[PDB]
């Protein structure tokens, strides 16, 4: 039933008498369920160490991945040039999600495309899709420029992307001289994050391999800055603003925060901002090439330097303060530009706000995840707030990064607890948060179900998700967010210690019983 | 206007190159229509996959089982808890639904199969969540392309653990749309779940058994519409497939009707279920009072006089609850004008809930119909009304622009767009995190939903006040 | 008892059972205390529409006030000036309360004084304390000006500041060009926000008053801007931002959001940035002046309209999306400057995120406090969000202030269930959140003692607290927010919106009871 | 040293004209002073007010009584829930600690006068808060000023309603700190509220009884104090005032041995129940193991063998868990040197919690205390560290500029501006919002705290790496 003056949804409506007596009966009747006797039984043997070591003995079975396919980054890195269409050359399927993944995460439309390879393309390939999907792109969203990526039907097929683009020019279907970057982009080999890299490397290859001649270092004076799969427009805004602030020159090439953050004006704009072709036929000109996120970021790298001739800066990505430091001082050195005022001044608000909130920080427990410059970053700065990065698990991370984070928890007594994961996923992290329970998990929405069961153990043992990362589905507008440079890391500051303090107050909230210590100045 | 509607179409086709052109103007029209054809190359679809029919759309729901992404991680990633198949269970250790299990291809299962793979994945499935009644593998592109064996290893982990291991064959590249997805996934329930209790004479029938087929429990959908069965004297055996179990699937075939919903996605096993059972079937609508009233009498009608007797019942206890919402709302909404777009069966379901509202549905469309819902559709729609059958991005926004709609009905991908716009838009697919919208009940949370966005203060702000 | 590898604070160290039974045997034993079932019974009552009527009824008692006294704004406001030392003439003990309640909202340093006066002024002035008081200050802390404002002991024996502060330059204690602007502000007059609006006529007099033959309006081609009392850095910070976006020429006159925000390099820093007094010199020159927060900056108002011969437009604070636009159209209006494409823009991506979260911002309920400016500011942009404000309370408000809002209130259908209650303290807003349960509170720290209680009544009945206003004093850096501008309303929406969605996530997070509704995807 | 340090006075001094000079002179002294004078206009100091130390400190802590703070706003609503003296209740029911009562006085109040507006109040409140036990009305500046008598309107309206009503005439013009606050606060409770029992023989008493006098348990201090005291065998029959009762206070003078910790702000009814009572009163002091095992030998001796053996018992049983929190934390504290200024106790008191971890306090100092707490001070700090009185706000940056102290011990007015000079800090009023740091289990947590502040990461990230 409903009472007109107050419409139940879903919650609460189900928790009414006849709705639970339905459900009861439903339960009893026709399902044949376990008993709850049985059910808490297995519930408390997952939470157990013996568990545990049966679920890290898995070698073929992946729960809860901490990770995308390659297609999904390499359209993100798509967007990011002025515009221009995503394309991937494989099945529909696969881009239906890709764009209902991002927009759930952006909550902006998405505008991707596919050439909807059937099974009969997979006998005989994918090359007249390309010729007609192609054309038809043109024709009706009239892109300036379209950036074709791969499915894994296609790469299992093995469609040769470059002859099957030049047959489409060949024939007539696009000009010539339209831009038609591609990269393959495998599904099954790496992540998501591998996609963008590929994706960026085709773009860099296509409007600079052939010209390399008349170009001198450092000739235009500015500095190319390529930020890697990033899904928080302030990282993308902040990073302009700092170089703007310091008079420096700069080329930031993937630039998607336009698109993902149009006005609700009346209409809806398709393409908008973005790197402009002139900007990646120009990019080698520049002085140096910064990389962002280096360990998503190999391949482009090797490109930059065997190519461009630009000696990449080893730099960490740019976050909390140490590197933020090394980040503007790099910057400063090729540029020839000083810090400005601003910024030192900006930096010593940062460090103001670690003073005023170290002593709530000091010492607190955290099981975090994402990407493995993300997540390093985090640890980092994490160990610089006198926090404790206890699980630091990274599903898309390699050999050589997890030495790289080994190295920065030895160079701290904060790392003295530390285990960094790779290879593992979120059901493994949900059995370290059981059996050696952090304070907070720092992740994206997935991990609100490991909320959940830490608090089916007992609220004493329930684990707070605090939501950094990507994606983020049950919140609004996470994605305007800054994680990068001083205003990063003070966003950053302030969520993980009003976390602390809203987790205090709910546990000193009871009446004559904890709230002795519900103070109102803290 | 016909001539007006016709016109918007040739104007829209226009852009196109002949090729595609030609294709596009048999799947648009003013009610004559084909479907259930490939889509064009590069002209941004809203379909989805064969697999986002297997696993996201049928098998998922089923709660006490454990679906296997068998391929790359991204699609059970990206379908990862994205459909809120509603249920009660306790996730992770008897109830699965939000999890994603997947097989998560590297590049040395594409080169050797990922058969070995996936029968030592099976076994890991069994040692660390013992409760689960069932497993399904749910192929994703790859699988069929390499020239995988996922029927063998079922057979024989199948036999090896006296467990229920369902192969299905769903990959990414088969058929056009998500269609034929369920169709495969129909076929799997058919052949490795659905005869399990053929010998079976233990369960204790009456003459009100019943099943709800193609509910999957949107938002709670399936629940209220159990309720108002039940009150009937109706016993629901089983729900296919929102807070679905395997032994509810398992004892259908004991049921003496087979109410079916959602027809384009269930018709398959209902049809096989009369073949061989003789249960008979019969398709329903709870959207809305009017259809919900009909649909209640239609199935009592098929049973007796205390059953019928009961559904008056019924309805009389629910008439002040409905009249109290249209009361409050139709005036709220009266007149306006709203335009659809979603997959097989609720482009032409919901009209009537809108037309309790004293709204007007100027154009519908679907992702994956096939003739027989478009049909279907013909009776339910207006006269001179727009019909699209797989829409493009470029033609649905420019029809949008002219036809002008108060509200438009869609999915995620089109949500953002026409919000930019000014237009209203309520997600029909996932009900905007809202619902259920089934039985009366629904009804209620439904012209709250239509009435909250549609009138609210936000858009009339659109334009900035010195842009005028 | 402590385990020296895991120490307990007061939570949960007193939850140990030898405490617990220690504090059991000092009740029984000692502290006579009503038996429990009484205090239930007396708790409940207190929850009821009969003890409401009671509580309404009070004349005389105050309990839990919403306001501060006055000199505590004029300090804020001489804060805002240019290496400026706010004095409060009287006795010194309510110096310790104003810095401390600062300090404790900032986070930083507040430097104030008092010329100390005891038991004997009262009986023969405070004249010999302002003359060495001044002096003493001039020299010790080297400010270029003294703000000077009072305490209720200096009003009530009736202290002329004009001739002490006229006398203390006669005799040679302080320079006679010295500036030393002074304003009578007693704590029993009004509240803080009059104290604010006192000091700032009184310095706008000092500079400006006896200098009026030499002025013409619109000579300077500037904009005057009063923000008033003022508690957000992000506050002061959007306006000048968005004015520096228009290309207008402008005066913030009271700008503290330098010295309320130093950064920690090595040296403290007493004084920092702040309105010049040449700034406030020149103020006549300006083409108008616009009061941010026109309900409490009556007196100044009267001023600059009198003595400036500004026409000081009609324009409410700019909170929200409408009062926003009229901000911005105003300031175009008389500056002669359009508003760019980049407010055009930031507009519309505020509306654009109304778009989006309106579906779990619709008909939510809230009971809130504050300022009187900001009260209605926020009623205002919560009606455009769909919201309603059942509960609006300002206890220094007054009854053309509440006619004002009760206009607002009637031109929407979200203000229908909407009261207005001036006078009334926090006390009175308990009694009303029980009575007429909200969704949420929207207000500051002291809300907390309210959301304790409702919780303590029963979990369905709890009502949590929003964190918004002054002082905010239990959470960290917050103070570094905006609640102005397209910016500021943006920063609103998100923190309403996730709170609704935390609160949905916390009452949906139940294992098979009620996580059948703990969507991913909201 | 010394010697440098008579060198830094002087030199700090030479901003000052001559009458502040001439006088912040007689307040600086290296370990001579004098104390509890007035302040000088306009040099800031860190001091309060009477209403602060009679309403803040003293009365407030009573939890099952009303306090009122009789006149205009500000006052109340700046010390609302300001200071952690923690309790056990049930709040705006049975207790009222953290509330704000207030007369809220206008214009109209000013000029007619508030004892009629009183009267009301005190219904009000009997109406709305019935559990109420009693009530305090503290008076704020204006009251005495205006001419009102509020021990009329007290006597009249708790004769009435047969309800004790205290009038404190604490308005902060008077006295020169918070410290005649706490005496006009112990006159109040003399007078009104401690002789209520004097004729009542009904308490049964052993010869065990004990009171803790001045403990405001701030953090939980006072429990944490009680617990080695009822387990050395006594029996806390009050706590005086944190966690405070009415009842509490008024079977005092039943007890046989008056606790005092906090001598400045409860020596006055300290000495008033020995004179009346024959109580007789002893200073402790339980910060740290060191002064807490010193403590409950002397308070053991006070009594018989077995509570001596008791004092033994509850030592051993401690022993490890200090002894491993010495261990764990003296090496990253040893050599350490600190600096302090609070108000009229902890100056010197927590002197041996510090050095009990192997640091240096190698400066000291009092907002409000009178000659005889520096007396009692000159013992506990070593020769030639540097003695403040009323320090203010210029002389305390100066002095830490000069003398560079690893950490700072102060109040919130001081806190934000050593953070910003790089030197660590901790507040010694509310505990940085943590402790308790009374007792054995007051040292575990006061050691981390030292530590975890001392030696933050955030110390060595101040300056810029290019400047
Ligand atoms: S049409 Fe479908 S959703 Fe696509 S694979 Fe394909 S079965 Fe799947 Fe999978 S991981 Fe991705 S989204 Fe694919 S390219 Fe592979
Ligand atoms: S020295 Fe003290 S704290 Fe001051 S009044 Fe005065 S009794 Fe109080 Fe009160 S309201 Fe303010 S702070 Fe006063 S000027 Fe009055
Ligand atoms: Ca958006
Ligand atoms: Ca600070």
């Amino acid at each position: 039933s409903q009472q007109v003056d107050k419409i139940k949804a879903s919650y609460p409506l189900f928790l009414d008498q006849d709705y639970k007596d339905m459900l009861a009966k439903k339960r009893d009747g026709f399902e044949e369920k376990y008993p709850q006797d049985k059910i808490d039984e297995v519930f408390q043997w997952t939470t157990t160490k013996e568990y545990q070591e049966l679920n890290f003995q898995r070698e073929a079975l992946t729960v809860n991945p901490a990770k995308a396919c390659q297609p999904l980054g390499a359209v993100l890195c798509a967007l990011g040039f002025e515009k221009t269409m995503p394309y991937v050359h494989g099945s529909q399927g696969c881009v239906a999600y890709f764009r209902s993944y991002f927009n759930r995460h952006f909550r902006e439309p998405v505008s991707c495309v596919s050439d909807s390879m059937t099974e009969d393309a997979a006998v005989f390939g994918g090359q007249q899709n390309m010729k007609d999907g192609l054309q038809n792109c043109k024709a009706t969203y009239k892109p300036d420029m379209i950036a074709v990526s791969t499915t894994c039907m296609a790469e299992v097929i093995g469609d040769d992307l470059n002859a099957f683009i030049n047959n489409s020019k060949k024939e007539g279907f696009i000009p010539d001289e339209f831009p038609v970057p591609f990269a393959h982009t495998p599904s099954f080999v790496g992540s998501h994050v591998t996609g963008w890299d590929n994706m960026f490397e085709g773009i860099a290859r296509y409007f600079t391999l052939k010209s390399m001649d008349d170009k001198v270092v450092g000739s235009n004076k500015k500095i190319n800055i390529v930020p890697g799969f990033e899904t928080y427009l302030g990282n993308f805004r902040v990073i302009k603003r700092m170089l703007s602030e310091m008079g420096v020159g700069y080329s930031l090439l993937s630039d998607p925060e336009e698109v993902l953050d149009t006005p609700a004006d009346g209409q809806f704009r398709m393409y908008a901002g973005g790197t402009t072709q002139e900007e990646m036929k120009d990019a080698p000109n520049a002085l140096n090439t910064v990389l962002l996120q280096p360990w998503h970021l190999e391949k482009t790298k090797k490109f930059v330097e065997g190519t461009w001739k630009h000696e990449v800066p080893k730099l960490n990505i740019p976050m909390g303060l140490d590197w933020t430091d090394e980040f503007l001082m790099k910057v400063s050195e090729i540029s020839g530009q000083p810090i400005p005022a601003s910024l030192t001044k900006e930096r010593g608000r940062l460090v103001d706000m670690m003073t005023d909130s170290h002593t709530w920080l000091h010492g607190k427990r955290f099981a975090l995840w994402g990407d493995p410059d993300f997540v390093m970053g985090l640890v980092k700065f994490l160990l610089e707030l006198g926090c404790e990065p206890v699980h630091i698990l990274c599903h898309n991370g390699n050999k050589r990064w997890k030495k790289a984070v080994d190295a920065i928890l030895a160079a701290s007594p904060y790392g003295k607890n530390a285990t960094v994961y790779i290879g593992k996923d979120l059901w493994h992290l949900r059995s370290l948060v059981f059996t050696d329970k952090p304070d907070f998990m720092i992740g994206n929405s997935y991990g609100k179900f490991i909320q959940r069961d830490t608090l089916h153990k007992g609220k004493e043992f329930e684990v707070p998700l605090i939501r950094i990362g990507f994606p983020i589905f049950d919140r609004h507008h996470l994605h305007r967010s800054t994680t990068l440079g001083y205003e990063g890391a003070m966003q950053i500051l302030t969520t993980l210690v009003n976390s602390i303090l809203e987790r205090l107050d709910e546990e000193t909230r009871g009446m004559q019983a904890t709230d002795y210590n519900h103070d109102l100045v803290r | 206007s016909r001539e007006e509607v016709e016109s918007l179409i040739q104007e829209v086709l226009e852009v196109y190159p002949e090729k595609a052109r030609k294709d596009r103007n048999k799947h648009l029209a003013v009610n004559c229509i084909i479907s259930n054809k490939k889509s064009q190359p590069g002209l941004m679809t809203i379909r989805g996959c064969a697999y986002a029919g297997s696993k996201g759309i049928v098998w998922g729901p089923i709660k006490d089982m454990i679906h296997i992404s068998h391929g790359p991680v991204g699609c059970g990633q990206y379908s990862r808890a994205g459909r809120r198949n509603y249920y009660i269970g306790t996730t992770g250790v008897n109830a699965f639904v939000t999890m994603n299990f997947t097989s998560d291809f590297q590049e040395k299962d594409i080169v050797f199969g990922g058969d070995k793979k996936l029968a030592k994945l099976i076994d890991e499935v069994e040692t660390l969540f013992p409760l689960n009644k069932g497993i399904s593998v749910q192929s994703e592109c790859p699988i069929g392309l390499i020239g995988d064996d996922i029927e063998s290893v079922s057979k024989v982990k199948g036999a090896e653990l006296s467990k229920t291991i369902v192969p299905v064959r769903c990959e990414g590249f088969r058929g056009v749309s998500q269609s034929l997805g369920h169709h495969i996934a129909n076929d799997a329930v058919r052949d490795w779940v659905l005869g399990k209790r053929d010998e079976d004479t233990t369960f204790a029938s009456t003459p009100y058994d019943v099943a709800i087929i193609g509910d999957y429990n949107i938002g709670g959908d399936a629940w209220s519409s159990r309720i108002l069965l039940e009150e009937m004297g109706l016993r629901c055996v089983a729900q296919w497939s929102g807070d679905g179990s395997i032994s509810e699937i398992e004892l259908t075939p004991k049921v003496k009707l087979n109410l079916v919903h959602c027809y384009r996605s269930m018709n398959y096993i209902s049809r096989h279920m009369e073949e061989k059972y003789g249960i008979p079937w019969m398709e329903y609508n709870f959207f809305g009072p009017t259809k919900t009233i009909e649909s209640l009498r239609a199935i009592a009608a098929k049973f007796d006089e205390s059953i019928q007797k009961k559904c008056e019942e019924v309805i009389a206890k629910y008439k002040p609850e409905w009249e109290a919402v249209v009361a409050k709302y139709r005036p709220r909404l009266e007149g306006k004008r709203v335009m659809l777009y979603i997959g097989g069966l609720r482009p032409r379901h919901v009209i009537g809930a809108y037309e309790d509202l004293g709204m007007e549905v100027v154009g519908t469309g679907y992702e994956f119909a096939h003739n027989d819902d478009y049909d279907r559709t013909m009776k339910e729609m207006g006269d001179s009304t727009l019909l699209y059958d797989d829409v493009t991005g470029y033609e649905f926004e420019e029809f949008v622009k002219r036809i002008k709609p108060d509200l438009i009905g869609s999915g995620i991908k089109e949500k953002f767009i026409f919000q930019k716009m000014g237009i209203p838009f309520r997600e029909m697919h996932s009900w905007d995190y809202s619902g259920p919208y089934h039985g009366f009940d629904g009804f209620a949370i439904f012209a709250r939903d239509m009435d909250m966005t549609l009138n609210n203060p936000c858009w009339k702000k659109l334009q900035a006040p010195w842009e005028a």
